[PDB]
Parts: C-alpha cells; structure tokens; sequence
C-alpha cells in the first residue's frame, strides 16, 4: 500500500543517515585538525631528569598583566634559565617547564603570573628559583623531551591532556552509532508493520 | 552528482596548487618569498575568492600565486556563480503535499475534485460549513495536480481543522487510493463554467467519473456537466447509478429549466435560486424593498423523516398543521417524488 | 563556585529530551502492533478543544497565539541581554529577575508545546516539525539552569528560529490575506531568522575554540560583531576587518557561503520589489470655485494626448479657463509623463476605469462640463472598438444621467444603438 | 536622467550622512571613538561598498556608522546592481550604419536593397 | 557585481493615509531606537552604576624612578611623543581597608594604569615635568587629610580608585529622552489624523 506514517518514517531515514555522514566526516575533520598535535606530543620521549645549573641572565624581558576588562599592563620580570640532565642527550639542555612558556619565550625557563606589581613578579621569580637552585643533586624529575626537533629544550608537562582528546573522537562515534539505531529501529518499524497488518 | 564533483574537485585540485606555489616561492627571488600555508588555509582561500567575499586575512604573497589567482579569478568565479545557484535548484524541492490522508473511526470525509480554484473552495466552503446546518463533522479532503499559491495555502490555513488538501491526479489510482476513495462517503467533481469549450469541459469531468467509479463501484459521485448531451453519455457508465445518489447537475437543463418556469410565473427563478443557498436572517431597519426580500431569502430548502403522528392523514391537512401551530412551511412534496399530491394517493 | 564546567548538562537535557521521546513514540510503534501479532470519543474532543485553541478560532485561541508572538520576542530579547555576559556562570534564581522572566517564558511555551503536541494528527510527524526541535533545544537548559543555579549561553541563539512562525500567527489572526504581503512577511521572517541564527551559532564556535587546540585559540568577539560579520559575508563584501579565526568557525563560514549567499541574492532583490511600488496616480481631483473642468477618456497615447492639447489649449480661442482631467487604466509612460508636466497648471491625470463609479466619483464626473471619449481610429477591429466606447458611454451615464457626452464612433450602426 | 538624479543623490547623501555620524562619534562612548574622515573619503568608501568591492582600506568604525552602513548594505547594493546596467544600456547605443554615400566623379553605383541576407 | 550582476473617498484621503504611514513609522522607530540605544548603554550604565561610592583618604605617594610617553598635538597633524613622569598614589576606602591605587578619572586607569595621573601633553619636557610635580605636591600633602569622596568596584577592580564618574548622566538621558518623544509625536500625528477623518464625515453629514 502506501500508509500514513511513510513521510515520518522517510524522515527518520533521512535524519539516519545524516547521523552517519556527519559521524564520519566529523572523524575526518577532528581527524586531521588533531593530527599535527597528536604526533608533536606523543613523538616526545619520557625520562628521568636531574638538574645541573641556574642563572638569571641580568636582563629582563616583559609580560602583560589584565585587570579584567581591558587593560595591557606591560611589566619587566627577571628572566631566571635552569639547565637539566636527561636519558637520550645525556648534556646540558635549558628547561622550560610548560610548552606555552617555550613557545612565548624560550630564553626563560619560567614566566610568572604577570601582576600589576614589578616587586610582585620578582619575588614571584625568586621564590620559584630558590627551588630549582636547590635542586642541584636531587632524586630525578620525571620529565619529556624531543630529539628529532627540540635537541636543547627540556619540558615537565605535556602539550594537551588526553580527555579533550578523547572526547574529540568519542561524540563522532556516538553521533555514528545513534544514526545507525535511528536507521535500524524505522526499517524494522517500517518492515514489521506491514506484517502485523497482513497478520490482522 | 556532475556539478558536486566536478565544483568539489576543481577547488580542492587548485587549493593544492596553490598550496605548492606559495609553500615553495618564486625561484628568481631565489625562493626566499615563500609563505607557510596549510592545505585547509589553501581551501578556505579559494572558497573567499570563487565567491568574491575576498577577506584579505590570507592571500597570495608570491608572484607565481599572485599569477595563478589571475587565471583561478578569471575562470572559478564563473564556475561558482553558474554552479552554486543551480545545485541548490536541484536540492530542497520538497513536495510538500504528498503523503496521504488517515481517516478516524465515527467521522466520515467526502473527496473534492475538478475545478480546486481560490474563488470556487472559498465559495464552496461558504455553503459546505454553513452554521444554518446542523453538527457537520465530515471532513472536506482536496485533490488537485496544481501546487496551491499562497492565498490558497492561506484559505486552508484558515480552515486547519476540517480541510485538508494532497497534490495529485484523479486519473491515477495510487492518488485516489492516497485519498481513502474507498472509504469516502461521496465524491464531489467541480466544473469550469467559463472554459473556452464546453464539449473539451465535460469530456475531461467525464474522464474523472470513469477513473473514481474503475478505483471503486459503490462510491457516491455528484458532478456538474455544461451541456446535456454529454450528462445522456455519463448514465451509460455500467457503475453510474442515479437510484442510490450519483447525481449529474446540468448547468444547461436546470439553467434553461429556471428561465422556462419564469415564463410561467415571473421571479420563480430568484426564489428557487435563493432556496439552495444558506443565508442567515439578516436584519435593515428601513421601509425599503431589501427587509422584506431579506427576509424571504433567509429561508432554505430541507429534506426530513415523517412518520409519528402524520403516517395516514391527508397531505393537506398535513400541510395545515406543521404550517399553523410548527410555523414551517410544509412539504411542498411528499410514496415517490409527487409534488403538492391533494386528497388522494 | 568557579573551576567546574557544566554545559554537557544542559545539551544532554535537550539531546536526551529530542532523541528519548522520539524512541519513546517509535518503540510504542513497535510495541503496539506488535500486541496483535502475539496475543464521538473523549479523546477526539480535548484534540478538538485543543486545535481550536492552537488556531485564533476563540477569544481564548487569539488572546494565546499574540502571547505566542510576544513572547517569542521577549525570549530572543533575554537572549541578546545574556549575549553580553560569560559564556558559563553561577546565578542565583531568587536574586537575577532576568532567570525569573526567562523562566516564565519557557514556563509558557511548555504549555504551548503541549497543546500543539495534543492538536496533532500524526505524533511523529509533530515530534520532528521544525517548532518542535525548537522547543526541545531551548526548553529543557532554562529549567536545567534554575535546578543547577547557573548559565550556559549554549544553543540559547536557536531562540531566533520562532520568528518563522509570524507569517502562521498573522494568517490565523486575519490580519494577513493579501499573496504580495504574506510573501513579504514570509521572506522577512526567513532571512532575519537564518540571519540571527547563524550569527549565534558563529558567536558560540568562535568564544571557545577548537577542542583539539585545547581551546587556547578563541576570539572574544560580541554577538553583534558577528551579526555584522554575517552580513558582510552574505553581501559578499567581506571587508576581513573581523573574519573567523577558529577551525570549526571556518567551517562553519564555508557551508554559510554556499547557503547563505544564494539565501541573499535571492531574498534582498524579492523584499525590495514587494515594497515601495506606491500607486503615483491614485487620489483625486479637486475642483475650484468659479472654474470648470472636463473629463477625458479612451484611447488616451501620446499622439491623441498631444493632438488634442493643441486644439484645446490654442491661442485662437478666448480665456479658456477649464481644466483638464484624463482618466486611464495604463500608467503614462515617460513621454506621456513630460508632456503632462509642460501642462502643470491646465492639465491633471488619475490612474483608474471608466467602468468603475469609484474611480468615476475620484474625478468628480457629477460637477464636470462635459466628458470626453477619445476612440483608437487604427483598431484591428472597428465593432469591438465602438462596443467598448458604448460601455463607457453606459458607464459615465449611469453614474451621472445628466453629463455632457462627447464621443467617437467608427461604424453607424453602432450610432443607432447608442441613441 | 531619472536614473542618474537619483543614483547621484542618493549616493552623495549617504556619504554625508555617514561622514557627520564618524566624525562625531557613539554618545555613550561619550563620543571619544570618532574618526577623522573627510566627506570625499565617505563618497570613495560608500562607491566601494555599493559595488561590493570592500577594500576595507577605510570603512566605518564607530556604532553609529556600522549600524548605518548595515542599511545602507541592504538598499545600496540592490540600487547599484539595477542602476548600473541599465544606465550604461541607455548609453553608448550609436546606429554605426547612419550617416550618407557620397558619390565621386567619373565613378557609378548601384543601390541593392530588399531581401538583404 | 554580487551574483553576476542583474538577471465616499475624497480628495484629502492620500495625504491623511500618508499622515498615519509617518505617525507609524515614528512610533516604530521610537521603539526600535530605545531597544538600540538600549543595548548601547547597558555595558556602559551597569560598569558604571556598579560602583561603590566611598569616603577614602591618602596613604602613600611616590615616582617609580621610569617615564611613560604622551603624545601633544599642535593642532592639525602632529605626533609630539614626550616623556613624562610617572607618579602612583595610594588611597584607604571602606570596602577593602587596604592598599589601593588611586587613577583620578576612568579613562587614565584604560591608558595606563601603572600611574595615578598623567598630564596635559605638551611639546616641552620641563612642562610635563613641572606639571606632574605641581599635581604630586598636592597628593604628597594630603596624607591624613578630610576624606576625598571616590568611586571603587569590588567586583572587578578590587586595587584600582577613582575621583571621577565613567559618563555624565546628562548624556545617558538625552539617549533615552528623544525615542521617547519620537514615540509620543508618532502617537499624537496617528491620534489628529484619525480624528481629522473620523469627524470631518460627521461634519459632512450634518452639513
Ligand atoms: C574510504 C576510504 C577512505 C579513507 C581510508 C583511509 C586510508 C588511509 C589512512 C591511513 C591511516 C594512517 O596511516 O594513519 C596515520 C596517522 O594519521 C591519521 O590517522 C590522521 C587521521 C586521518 C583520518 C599513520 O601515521 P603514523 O602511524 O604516525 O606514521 C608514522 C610516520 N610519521 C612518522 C611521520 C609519524
Ligand atoms: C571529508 C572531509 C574533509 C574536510 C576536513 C577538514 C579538516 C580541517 C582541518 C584544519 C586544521 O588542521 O587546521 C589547521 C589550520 O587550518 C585552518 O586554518 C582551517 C581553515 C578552514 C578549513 C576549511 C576546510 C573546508 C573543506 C571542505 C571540503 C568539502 C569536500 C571534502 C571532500 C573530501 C591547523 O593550523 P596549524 O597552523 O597547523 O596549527
Ligand atoms: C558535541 C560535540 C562534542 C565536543 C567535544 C569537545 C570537547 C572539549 C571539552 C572537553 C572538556 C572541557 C575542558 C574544560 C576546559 O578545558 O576549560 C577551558 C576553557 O573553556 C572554554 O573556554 C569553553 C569550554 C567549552 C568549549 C566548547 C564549548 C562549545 C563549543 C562548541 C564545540 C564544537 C561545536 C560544533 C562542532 C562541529
Ligand atoms: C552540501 C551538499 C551535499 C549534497 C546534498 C544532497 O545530495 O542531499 C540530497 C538528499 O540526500 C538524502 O536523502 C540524505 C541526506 C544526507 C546528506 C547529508 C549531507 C552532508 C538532496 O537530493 P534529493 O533531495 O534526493 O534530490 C531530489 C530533489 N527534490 C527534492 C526536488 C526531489
Ligand atoms: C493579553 C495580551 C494579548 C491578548 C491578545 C489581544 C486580544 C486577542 C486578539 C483579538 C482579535 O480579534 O485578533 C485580531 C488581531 O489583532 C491583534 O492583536 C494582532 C496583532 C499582531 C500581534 C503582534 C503582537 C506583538 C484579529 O484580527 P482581524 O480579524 O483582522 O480584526
Ligand atoms: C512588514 C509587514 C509586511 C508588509 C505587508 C503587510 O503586512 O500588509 C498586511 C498587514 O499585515 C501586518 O500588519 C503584519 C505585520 C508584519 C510584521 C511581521 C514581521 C516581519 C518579520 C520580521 C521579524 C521580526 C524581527 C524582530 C527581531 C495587510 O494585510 P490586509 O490588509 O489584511 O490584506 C491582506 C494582506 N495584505
Ligand atoms: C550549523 C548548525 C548551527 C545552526 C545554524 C544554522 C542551521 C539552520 C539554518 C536555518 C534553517 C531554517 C531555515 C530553513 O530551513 O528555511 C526554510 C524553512 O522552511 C519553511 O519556512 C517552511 C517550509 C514548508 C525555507 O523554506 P521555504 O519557506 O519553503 O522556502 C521559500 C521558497 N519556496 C516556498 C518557493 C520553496
Ligand atoms: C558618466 C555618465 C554621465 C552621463 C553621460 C551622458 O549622459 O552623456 C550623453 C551624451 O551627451 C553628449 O552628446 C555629449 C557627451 C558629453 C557627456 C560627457 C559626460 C562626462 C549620453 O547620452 P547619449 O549617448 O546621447 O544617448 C543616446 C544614446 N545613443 C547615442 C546611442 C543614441
Ligand atoms: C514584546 C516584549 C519585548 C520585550 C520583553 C522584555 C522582557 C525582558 C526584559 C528584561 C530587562 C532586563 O533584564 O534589564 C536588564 C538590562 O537590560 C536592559 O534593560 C537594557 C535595555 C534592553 C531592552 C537588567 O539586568 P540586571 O540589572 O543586570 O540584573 C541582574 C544581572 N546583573 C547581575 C549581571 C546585575
Ligand atoms: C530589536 C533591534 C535590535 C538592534 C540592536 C542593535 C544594537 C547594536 C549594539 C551595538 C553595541 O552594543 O556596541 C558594541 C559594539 O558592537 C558593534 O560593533 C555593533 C556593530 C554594528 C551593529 C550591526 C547590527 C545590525 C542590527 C540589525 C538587526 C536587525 C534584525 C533585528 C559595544 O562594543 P564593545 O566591544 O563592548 O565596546
Ligand atoms: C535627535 C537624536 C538625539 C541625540 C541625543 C544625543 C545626545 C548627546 C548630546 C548630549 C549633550 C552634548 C554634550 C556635548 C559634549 O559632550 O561635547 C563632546 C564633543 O562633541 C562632539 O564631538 C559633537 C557633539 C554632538 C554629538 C552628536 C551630533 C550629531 C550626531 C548625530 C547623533 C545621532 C544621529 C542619528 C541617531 C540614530
Ligand atoms: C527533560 C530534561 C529536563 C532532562 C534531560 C536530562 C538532564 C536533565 C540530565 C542529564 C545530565 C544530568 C546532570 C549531570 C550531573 C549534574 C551535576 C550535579 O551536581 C547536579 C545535577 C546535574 C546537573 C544533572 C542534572 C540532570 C541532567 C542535566
Ligand atoms: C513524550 C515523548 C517522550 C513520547 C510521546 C508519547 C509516545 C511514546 C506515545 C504516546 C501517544 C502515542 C501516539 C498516539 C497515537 C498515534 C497515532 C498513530 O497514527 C501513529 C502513532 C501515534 C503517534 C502514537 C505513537 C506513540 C505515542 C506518541
Ligand atoms: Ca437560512
Ligand atoms: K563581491
Ligand atoms: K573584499
Ligand atoms: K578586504
Ligand atoms: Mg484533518
Ligand atoms: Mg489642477
């Protein structure tokens, strides 16, 4: 026949199946933004790392504090670099804690919370360099490292955390999967209709 | 699928030419102009441009780029302003008046066909949902092989409850069968009075008639003819039948008939004229000759039962009584169809 | 009670809110039939009470739909007020009266959702009709945000999508009839709803980033910014000063071009043609004291129009004072148009019918001198022509029995039936 | 003539509406965000938006401005896109074969006329 | 271009119809400039109104021993960048109890926030100089003084004090006054025209 409920059940079929597209290309496209990142991160050695000198360099370089809504603040810090042993190089290589730090000053191995305060960000960087000058000799860090690309640049944490990944690639299969039972329960709906019908 | 693929592939094939072009710079300048573009900033390059938007966040530095944009200018504008508008064109064109009709137990529908036009439903449903009838709760269901225009779309919208309407043609027995035709209580075939060739009119209502009755026998047909040779050529469909309510109005016969029993009593024509369309009382203070007509056209002819205590008596004593003390003016006929029959019979 | 997220709770209350219903009335599909293969009513009257409400049928049903309309723009305006704060904070419900009128509002609109829902014919169809997915991803994260005391403002933008339902409420009203100005109203409530739309949905992907960037790389752009933005793409102008930066917006801003620029070129020259075609001869003539005037008609083109001011308007006769009136169903054209203006002072034109007693009263036949009736001498049929100069005559007669009549016939047989 | 009054005119008075709006800027912003524009910059800038090319070399920046060139967007491009082509098809349609044979001495013609194909 | 480029009655009824069209449309652009200058205002008014208004008196004064550059203008087309001295003061208030900077008006505090004052930019140094020792002499002195009156927003400047308010409310409400009476005049032009057309058919009937 024909019936009533077919332009429902149609669309149902069409919402389906755009679920499954859009599952897959969003797997493509997560796919190729993630992969540049996925490989620079996990291309990284993991190590035992003890440090082994410390000096500031009696220059100074510039960070921006905020107030909130709209202000620049730029103030000098002292730039403080720590260099730091490692399993693969085994010499003298300059740490720089997290990778945000390396990529918006790699001559430093620290840059404060930028504060409206000079003698805030000052202390602020003698307090943290009077833990990695003790440091000298101590029980090893656990620390990452990349000799194919960064031979001299020595990081103590990693470039993303492993959820917002997983979490990329986890709704694109769950948005496949609700398309496939979407397809799955209308033709089943659809196929045991007509045999109820002919059945009553 | 030709202008998706072949759209798709010119630009992602010139997104990777470019890509190479700016990626490695102009060996005169001894390749040191370079710029380092992703694929994807390739892509979406091309897209800014094809469209003529033309950002200018990004954009080709060398001159072998700046070369190719020339050519990529001249010859992906074209193909975006060509291509663009016609895959849309051939997306999204949705009927929106398939699907079929879902009848509901107690409540009957009736099918209208034929001549579906603003002025025709809106007079129609003027005289079908009159409130001079009594609780009317059959559904009105279209059927009409022209998209409704917009004021037509509105009128149904005006009536969402009792009417519906389906695209389609009475000529093909999936769309009678998308309208419930057998389940229908009647089907009703409206006329263009004002075609150019009446003969060509009649012949194509006659064609509907002979398609409904194929579909299904029993079904109640009530059609309008222009002329009366070719209401004599529809009683001799072998399902027609006249004795159970398949009715034939001919616009000649009975226009012709009103005008003849005019020259036997003038304005005879106006009555019977104003006896089959529903009109309320409407009131005029004025002495003018509009309160008295007014009132006159008020009335409406209607069929009823009667049995209780009028089974037996003489048809004018009959007469007397509803007219006297029920203040309805009496069957002007009836057994059989005899008008006003007298003391016998 | 900063350093938690929570907008995964308010999208799972609209996605389970869609997709749990929608197999809650499939499986019922299933189960139903499936029974039977294994082993006037009440319900038809709260439909009917309830698609006479869903309707302007009643009082009740009219004072509904204007409240549906009213607070469709109440919801949007909340909506644009929220634009400008954070895109996740804690509120409390008994101190922010903004979270209290949002509340009444979608308060509102669940009952509404729910007399639409009972009024439906087939309930599938209903749960995936284009209000209906409104209502679900606008619905649910307002009484999510009242139990968890805070605000996302996630797919709050879909609110702009209830615009396309004016066209409907202003059918059911009465107040639209006319095919130019539902088609008008049609074409506004599209673009300015797609428009609105699309600029939330980019405000929402550029203010937080892409997810595999770990969201470092957003842009604080104003929801207004990208409402311009969006016009300046759709216009294809696209000047760049703000442009999306994130790779989900891009994204986005590619299917926006391939839509949304044939969406414009299409709607903008359409709006603009159903607008602005103001009749430029209608109104009417007004006569003056102590000076007369004529009335002429028919056949009126630039060569009879130019013949006949020449012998009317000559120098040989005396002080003729009498003003004259051309009626004509056509618009002049520019010719016609310049030769009416080297005759401002003596010389007036009203667009309109001989044949109608309206446009007969515009040009005040009842006091003119006389009427004059210009015939086509070159017409491809003599008795068609003269048929037709007789129907005005009729016309101008019967409007007013006592007007002065001047007209040509071309054939004398058709004197005598004048006479 | 009808075309170019109005094209010119409205052109010329959007330009000056938009040039008095960015000299004298948002009054909330307590008009501290003008821009220093002159008329004949608003005339070029509202040309290149009409035509769609948008440089963005200039282009109005306070409120007040964008909030008209939003406007002006929606009825300018729709003026200049009908304009355009239709005063240049009034324009430039010389007849190339007007003009008269001049016959010389001691030469003869022929006139051919009819059936020309 | 865009797409390829192109592909009874009366005598007095037009210009009262025309009348109710301008009283409409006035009427609409009074409610649509109020919801525009509404949106406008609403950051500005809220950053402003959700000061504090405090009694606040000096506590500290001093140079930073470093110059931040103005720019001074001669009038048409100069850039002028000089130097100038940067002095920061701090103020008591009765929210926070504690050390705060002071900035005089708000838009000092949005072009540098690290002084308390800058000076009216000039083409010579010694002025500027002169200028910023002539303001500091006065802060300098007033170290427990009568209180100043000053603004404070604990919500989101909690180290930052000002002398000034962000806008004057005279500019505020003329934004919210002229949609109004443009709504009132749209009111009173639909009012007159439909009693102009509703009585003057009274009128020709009776006469
Ligand atoms: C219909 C069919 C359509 C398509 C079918 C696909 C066929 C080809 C797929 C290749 C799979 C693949 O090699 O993954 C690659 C990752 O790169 C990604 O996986 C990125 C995700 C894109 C999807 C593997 O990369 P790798 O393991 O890192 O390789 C080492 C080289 N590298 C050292 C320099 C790191
Ligand atoms: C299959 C689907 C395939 C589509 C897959 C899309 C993946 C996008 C990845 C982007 C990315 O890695 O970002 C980079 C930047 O890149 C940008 O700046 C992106 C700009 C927008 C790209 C839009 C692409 C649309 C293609 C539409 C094609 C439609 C037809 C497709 C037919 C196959 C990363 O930046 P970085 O500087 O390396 O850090
Ligand atoms: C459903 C899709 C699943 C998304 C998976 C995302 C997964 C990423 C989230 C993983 C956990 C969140 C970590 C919190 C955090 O790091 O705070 C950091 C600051 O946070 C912000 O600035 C906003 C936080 C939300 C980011 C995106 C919100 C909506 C964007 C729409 C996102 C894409 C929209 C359209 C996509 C085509
Ligand atoms: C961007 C454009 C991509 C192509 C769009 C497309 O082909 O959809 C197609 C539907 O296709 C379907 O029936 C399933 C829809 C899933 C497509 C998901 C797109 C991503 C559209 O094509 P169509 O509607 O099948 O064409 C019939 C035209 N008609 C509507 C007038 C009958
Ligand atoms: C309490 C708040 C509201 C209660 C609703 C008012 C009374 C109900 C309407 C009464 C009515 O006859 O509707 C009329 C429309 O008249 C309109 O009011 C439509 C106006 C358009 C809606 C715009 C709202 C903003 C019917 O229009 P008509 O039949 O053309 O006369
Ligand atoms: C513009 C109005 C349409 C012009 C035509 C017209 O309306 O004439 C009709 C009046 O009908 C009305 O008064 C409807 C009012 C239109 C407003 C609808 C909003 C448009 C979408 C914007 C979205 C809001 C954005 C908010 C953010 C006249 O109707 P009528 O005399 O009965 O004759 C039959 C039809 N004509
Ligand atoms: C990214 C995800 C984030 C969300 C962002 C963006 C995604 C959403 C974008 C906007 C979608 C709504 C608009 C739409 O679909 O238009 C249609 C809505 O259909 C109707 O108006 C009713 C049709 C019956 C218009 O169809 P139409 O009115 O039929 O068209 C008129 C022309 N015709 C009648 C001749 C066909
Ligand atoms: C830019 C457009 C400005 C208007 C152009 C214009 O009207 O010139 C006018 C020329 O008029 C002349 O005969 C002399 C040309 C001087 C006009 C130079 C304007 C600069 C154009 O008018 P036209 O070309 O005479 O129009 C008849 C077209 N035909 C010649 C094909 C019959
Ligand atoms: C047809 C119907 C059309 C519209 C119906 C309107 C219904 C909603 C009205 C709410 C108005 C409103 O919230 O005022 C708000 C500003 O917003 C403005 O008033 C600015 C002007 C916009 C108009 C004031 O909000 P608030 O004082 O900020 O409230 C506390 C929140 N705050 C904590 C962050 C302090
Ligand atoms: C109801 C009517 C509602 C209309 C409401 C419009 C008010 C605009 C608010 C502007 C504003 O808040 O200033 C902001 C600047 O933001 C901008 O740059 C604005 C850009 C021009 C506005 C274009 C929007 C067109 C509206 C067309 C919409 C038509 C459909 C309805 C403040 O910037 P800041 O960075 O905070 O400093
Ligand atoms: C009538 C509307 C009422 C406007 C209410 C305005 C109210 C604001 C004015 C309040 C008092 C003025 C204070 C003077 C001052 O502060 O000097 C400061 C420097 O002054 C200038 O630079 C120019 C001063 C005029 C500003 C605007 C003029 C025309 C702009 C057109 C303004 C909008 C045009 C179109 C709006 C859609
Ligand atoms: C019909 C709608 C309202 C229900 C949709 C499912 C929604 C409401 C479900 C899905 C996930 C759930 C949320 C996830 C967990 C939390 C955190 C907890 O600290 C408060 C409750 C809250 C916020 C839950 C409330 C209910 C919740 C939002
Ligand atoms: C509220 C959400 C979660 C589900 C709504 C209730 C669902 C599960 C139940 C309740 C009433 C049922 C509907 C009532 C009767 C009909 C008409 C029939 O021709 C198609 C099935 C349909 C449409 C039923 C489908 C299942 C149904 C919709
Ligand atoms: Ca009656
Ligand atoms: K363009
Ligand atoms: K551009
Ligand atoms: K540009
Ligand atoms: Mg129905
Ligand atoms: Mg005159």
């Amino acid at each position: 026949t024909v019936t009533a409920l077919k332009a429902g059940e149609d669309k149902s079929i069409r919402l389906g199946l755009f679920l499954i597209i859009s599952g897959v290309v969003s797997l493509f496209i997560f796919g190729f933004c993630w992969l540049s990142p996925a490989l620079q991160d996990l291309q990284a050695t993991e190590a035992n790392c003890t440090v082994l000198s410390v000096q500031q360099i009696g220059e100074v370089f510039e960070c921006t504090f905020t107030c909130g809504a709209d202000c620049r603040g730029t103030s000098q810090y002292p730039c403080v670099q720590v260099y730091v042993n490692n399993s693969e190089s085994n010499s003298r290589a300059l740490l720089h804690s997290d990778e945000h730090q390396l990529l918006t000053n790699p001559k430093c191995s620290y840059i404060p919370p930028c504060k409206r305060e000079n003698q805030k960000n000052l202390e602020s960087v003698m307090n943290w360099q009077q833990y990695w000058k003790d440091e000298i000799g101590s029980q090893p860090f656990t620390c990452y490292f990349n000799q194919h690309q960064r031979p001299d640049d020595v990081l103590l944490h990693r470039t993303h955390d492993e959820i917002v990944l997983l979490h990329c690639f986890l709704w694109p299969l769950v948005t496949f999967v609700v398309g496939v039972l979407i397809v799955v329960l209308t033709i089943c709906a659809k196929s045991l209709a007509v045999k109820a019908e002919a059945m009553k | 699928v030709n202008l998706l693929s072949i759209f798709i592939s010119t630009w992602l094939t010139a997104a990777g030419f470019i890509h190479l072009v700016e990626n490695s710079g102009d060996p005169w300048e001894n390749f040191q102009n370079n710029q380092a573009l992703t694929y994807w900033e390739c892509v979406y390059l091309l897209m800014v441009t094809m469209s003529t938007v033309g950002y200018g966040d990004v954009y080709a530095k060398t001159t072998l780029g700046r070369l190719f944009m020339v050519f990529f200018i001249l010859g992906g504008l074209a193909m975006f302003a060509s291509y663009v508008p016609e895959i849309i064109e051939l997306i999204g064109n949705r009927k929106k008046y398939g699907g079929s009709y879902s009848a509901v137990s107690g409540r009957k529908h009736i099918v209208v066909c034929g001549h579906i036009t603003l002025e025709s439903v809106s007079n129609f449903l003027k005289d079908f949902l009159h409130k001079d009838r009594d609780d009317v709760n059959v559904e009105i269901v279209f059927l009409h092989n022209i998209s409704p225009n917009l004021e037509l779309e509105a009128l149904f919208k005006r009536h969402f409850t009792q009417v519906e309407f389906y695209q389609g043609s009475v000529l093909n027995p999936h769309d009678l069968a998308r309208v419930k035709i057998e389940s229908a209580d009647a089907c009703l075939i409206l006329a263009n009075k004002y075609c150019a060739d009446p003969d060509a009119e009649d012949a194509s209502n006659i064609m509907r008639v002979i398609s409904i009755k194929n579909y299904h026998p029993k079904i109640r047909i009530i059609t309008q003819m222009l002329q009366y040779h070719n209401k004599a050529h529809l009683l001799n469909i072998p399902s027609w039948n006249w004795k159970e309510g398949d009715d034939a109005i001919c616009l000649a016969e009975l226009k012709l008939g009103f005008i003849a029993q005019s020259c036997l009593a003038q304005g005879l024509s106006t009555m019977l004229a104003n006896l089959f369309s529903m009109r309320s009382f409407i009131k005029i203070e004025e002495d003018t000759w509009q309160k008295y007509y007014l009132e006159g056209v008020s009335n409406e002819m209607y069929t009823e039962y009667l049995s209780s205590a009028f089974v037996g008596l003489s048809f004018p004593t009959v007469c007397e009584l509803c007219f006297v003390k029920l203040k309805l003016l009496m069957i002007a006929i009836e057994s059989r169809i005899l008008i006003n029959p007298g003391n016998h019979l | 009670s900063r350093g938690q997220r929570m907008w995964w709770a308010f999208l799972a209350s609209s996605m389970v809110t869609f997709f749990g219903g929608l197999f809650i009335i499939l499986l019922w599909r299933t189960l139903k039939y499936l029974w039977t293969v294994c082993c006037v009513g009440w319900m038809t009257s709260v439909k009917d009470w309830a698609g006479v409400m869903i309707s302007a049928q009643t009082l009740t049903g009219r004072v509904l739909v204007v409240l549906v309309f009213a607070l469709s723009i109440g919801a949007l305006v909340i909506y644009f007020i929220d634009s400008s704060n954070p895109i996740e904070s804690c509120q409390n419900f008994y101190k922010d009266f903004t979270l209290q009128i949002d509340m009444a509002f979608n308060v509102f609109f669940l009952l509404y959702f729910g007399l639409r829902f009972i009024a439906a014919n087939d309930k599938l169809w209903f749960w995936l009709e284009v209000n209906s997915v409104v209502d679900f991803f606008t619905v649910p994260p307002v009484f999510v945000s009242v139990y968890l005391n805070r605000s996302w403002l996630g797919l709050r933008f879909l609110r702009a999508l209830r615009l396309i339902q004016f066209s409907e409420i202003l059918q059911f009203l009465n107040i639209l009839k006319t095919s130019n100005s539902i088609k008008l109203v049609n074409l506004l409530s599209i673009f300015i709803s797609t428009w609105l739309t699309a600029a939330g949905f980019i405000h929402l992907v550029e203010n937080s980033g892409d997810p595999w960037e770990n969201f470092q790389n957003n842009q604080a752009l104003t929801y207004w910014e990208c409402v311009y933005l969006l016009m300046v793409t759709m216009s294809t102008v696209g000047y760049g000063d703000v442009y999306a930066k994130t790779t989900l917006g891009r994204l986005f801003m590619v299917f926006f071009i391939l839509g949304g620029l044939a969406m414009f070129a299409s709607y903008v020259p359409e709006i603009i043609e159903l607008i602005g075609n103001r009749k430029k001869y209608g109104g009417s003539y007004s006569a003056v004291s102590g000076r007369k005037h004529i009335v002429v008609c028919g056949h009126i083109t630039l060569e009879s129009v130019s013949n006949f001011l020449k012998d009317f308007l000559h120098k040989d006769r005396d002080d003729v004072n009498v003003e004259i009136v051309f009626l004509h169903n056509i618009s002049p054209n520019l010719e016609l148009e310049a030769l009416f203006k080297r005759h401002f002072t003596q010389v007036e034109f009203y667009q309109g019918s001989v044949l109608n007693p309206h446009d007969l009263a515009r040009v005040k036949i009842e006091s003119a001198d006389a009427c004059l009736i210009l015939a086509n001498k070159y017409c491809a049929d003599p008795d068609a022509e003269d048929a037709s100069n007789i129907m005005r005559v009729i016309s101008i007669k019967n409007y007013h029995p006592k007007i002065r009549i001047i007209t040509q016939m071309l054939q004398y047989h058709n004197k005598a039936h004048l006479l």
